[PDB]
């Protein structure tokens, strides 16, 4: 997160970072004690994930973390890598033990499909993560977090070559200097409504960091509700 | 003056129009509809969506 601020220690206890070769190359969030969702495009390799919960500093061990090893990863069934990376970018990754929720390790909310449209268009959600603090500079090391407006349709398609569907939203600052970054994919993009937050977008992909003229590409969590409420049912 | 697409009903989270221009209210899983037929409340020690660290 470019232009972003440091989040206090359990502020975005939803939040998790996705572990592999390189640390924090993901984010995602907890649905469940069980299941964690992020984008497909952070775990098509199918290599081995480290989730890691209640994660503030990573490069400070300290006692809120609740590492899980992946079992199981579910992309889209309408995902495709081959054809495009980016069209639904969702994922489910199932943890091999579960989470214990505490004030640090808290679920997301996840709207029904009309609900999390209607929180969509509420225009204004917080996205967080550990990704780069500048284009092409250093990841951070306490979760960043910042506040970004939806931005319109029209204006998103002019602000890149590439094609935006009616399953991703843009979001940001026309002025740029705020937006995700590399390393931020598949975390939250979440609103709050009266002090309960709820998801509604998953951070996938941009051009260029916060560069002015260019917004954060999101994935529409609206489409994919009743996937993820099936998928991370537990009872 | 009571429904859905206005002020969501007054509903805390979720609204569904009901009958005789009244509203239903309801909360997402985790929290139990409060007694004044409005509010959301936690139902569960660490319901989705909520900030209990002090900030
Ligand atoms: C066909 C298609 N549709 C999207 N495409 C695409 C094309 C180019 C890129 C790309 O190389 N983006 C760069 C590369 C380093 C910094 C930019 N980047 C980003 N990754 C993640 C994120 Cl969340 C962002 C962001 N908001 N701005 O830039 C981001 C990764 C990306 Cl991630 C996606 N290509
Ligand atoms: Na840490």
């Amino acid at each position: 997160v470019v232009g972003g601020e440091d989040a206090k220690p359990g502020q975005f206890p939803w939040q998790v970072v996705l572990n592999g070769k390189v640390d924090a190359f993901c984010g995602g969030s907890i649905v469940n004690e069980k299941w964690i969702v992020t984008a497909a495009h952070c775990v098509e390799t199918g290599v081995k994930i480290t989730v890691v919960a209640g994660e503030h500093n990573i490069e400070e061990t300290e006692h809120t973390e609740q590492k899980r090893n992946v079992i199981r990863i579910i992309p889209h069934h309408n995902y495709n890598a081959a054809i495009n990376k980016y069209n639904h970018d969702i994922a489910l990754l199932e943890l091999d033990e579960p989470l214990v929720l505490n004030s640090y390790v808290t679920p997301i909310c996840i709207a029904d499909k009309e609900y999390t449209n209607i929180f969509l268009k509420f225009g204004s959600g917080y996205v967080s993560g550990w990704g780069r603090v500048f284009h092409k500079g250093a990841s951070a090391l306490v979760l960043q977090y910042l506040r970004v407006p939806l931005v319109d349709r029209a204006t998103c398609l002019r602000s890149t070559k590439f094609t935006i569907y009616n399953n991703m939203f843009c979001a940001g600052f026309h002025e740029g200097g705020r937006d995700s970054c590399q390393g931020d994919s598949g975390g939250p993009h979440v609103t709050e409504v009266e002090g309960t937050s709820f998801l509604t977008g998953i951070i996938s992909w941009g051009e260029e960091c916060a560069m002015k003229g260019k917004y954060g590409i999101y994935t529409k969590v609206s489409r994919y509700v009743n996937w993820i409420k099936e998928k991370t049912k537990l009872t | 003056d009571v429904t859905c697409n206005i002020k969501n009903g007054r509903c805390e989270q979720f609204c569904k129009n009901s009958a005789d221009n009244k509203v239903v209210c309801s909360c997402t899983e985790g929290y139990r509809l409060a007694e004044n037929q409005k509010s959301c409340e936690p139902a569960v020690p660490f319901p989705c969506g909520r900030v209990s660290v002090s900030q």
